[PDB]
């Protein structure tokens, strides 16, 4: 049950992810930082107003083919 | 009254007192605190929770009855907010838009009422099935509708989904100056999906190149609009301080429309403005009263009037605006 998935990088353009519904949170951010440099604990992934978190999976949050995950960073 | 109460810092709280206060100006949020229409939509019996909507709309409500030059200590809604986010636990420096998604998350939660069709009609069915799952008088105000149209460049094949969003992440489209408006466009612009990022298309079954762009199909009432004020340089978080110019009035988005249809222009209400180094840094809130229409500057304790002219700075970090009415007739 593959699927691709997308996320929104600091520049717009977006990035695309071979997943599994039951993949993890932690597994997802491994993957964007594996291409965008970024560890995990840094990472904040938003969809549908839901700040996505660690120990949940992609169907935790409904997330289907082709949706668009925000990566957004902290200002502190 | 007048709304112009502060807020006490209670340890590197001041992120959230900037966020605070851009809810506590959210004319529809608040009156709905005012007004105590969240008692209705409380639910009751077993695992019911409404402890963080109660103390938020207590201090909603202590704002908008004290006096000027009070400052009033939200202590009692920090212990609700970290009850329902443990990231908020303590007393370190938070993200004001991180706190805004998850403080949204818990007031929208409390108050819940818990192929072959054409595009609009597609994306009108997908909202009805977010509804079945997400409805609720603090949803009716923020949420809205993101098209992503998806078209493979072998067979033509254009798929579209439609997720809602509660607020908007745009990236700084960086240049001394940057518009708005350009970092709207740099967030719907095309996206040429090569490479690594060839996503897979069912009908072709294999990776193919595709085009991939934004479009909103859904305005809501209040548009939250966050700046991208960051980069990465060696796992090291870099803030961006580009100034980003802003309007105040006429925000007009029909361009990003999915259908062109006019009904998509915004004013600006509130923002929230983060300044100095991104760690150590400093929240402030600068806040449209809806009663009088004056601008004030909300930094923890201490609130001042402003200037218009005041508002649009380097340091705005997120933007709340409010759909306007459509043009009168005649
Ligand atoms: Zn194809």
């Amino acid at each position: 049950s593959t699927m691709c998935i997308f996320v929104c990088t600091l520049t717009g353009r977006c990035i695309t992810l071979e997943v599994e519904p039951s993949d993890t949170i932690e597994n997802v951010k491994a993957k964007i930082q594996d291409k965008e440099g970024i560890p995990p604990d840094q990472q904040r992934l938003i969809f549908a107003g839901k700040q996505l978190e660690d120990g949940r999976t992609l169907s935790d949050y409904n997330i289907q083919k082709e949706s668009t995950l925000h990566l957004v960073l902290r200002l502190r | 009254a007048q709304g112009l109460a502060g807020l006490r810092n209670l340890g590197n709280t001041c992120f959230m007192n900037s966020i605070l206060q851009c809810l506590s100006n959210t004319r529809e949020l608040r009156d709905y605190c005012l007004q105590r229409l969240y008692m209705r939509d409380l639910h009751h019996g077993s695992n019911a929770h409404t402890a963080l909507v109660e103390e938020f709309a207590k201090l909603i409500q202590t704002i908008w009855t004290s006096s000027p030059n009070d400052v009033v200590s939200p202590s009692e809604f920090k212990t609700q907010i970290q009850r329902y986010a443990p990231r908020f636990v303590g007393y370190n420096q938070q993200d004001a838009q991180e706190f805004l998604r998850f403080l949204l998350d818990g007031l929208h939660n409390e108050v819940n009422r818990v192929d072959h069709l054409p595009d609009d009609e597609k994306g009108r069915q997908m909202w009805r099935k977010y509804l079945e799952r997400e409805d609720s008088r603090i949803g009716d105000l923020f949420v809205g509708q993101l098209k992503s149209s998806l078209t493979c460049t072998d067979c033509g094949y254009c798929s579209t989904v439609f997720d809602p969003f509660w607020d908007l992440s745009l990236p700084i489209a960086k240049y001394p100056e940057v518009t708005l408006m350009d970092c709207m466009r740099l967030f719907t612009k095309e996206d040429v999906l090569d490479g690594d990022e060839k996503p897979t298309c069912c009908r072709c079954r294999g990776r193919k190149r595709c085009i991939k762009k934004f479009s909103i199909q859904r305005f809501p009432k209040i548009l939250v609009l966050h700046l991208k004020r960051f980069s990465e340089s060696r796992i090291r978080t870099s803030k961006l301080t580009t100034f980003v110019n802003f309007p105040l009035r006429d925000l007009d988005l029909r361009e990003f429309a999915s259908e062109n249809t006019n009904h998509a222009v915004y004013n600006l209400y509130a923002v929230s403005n983060h300044s100095g180094t991104t760690m150590g840094g400093h929240y402030t809130a600068y806040c449209r009263s809806p009663g009088t229409g004056e601008w004030h500057t909300f930094n923890d304790s201490s609130v001042t009037p402003m200037s218009s002219s005041q508002v649009r700075t380097s340091d705005a970090y997120l933007l709340f605006y409010e759909l306007a009415s459509p043009p009168s007739r005649m």
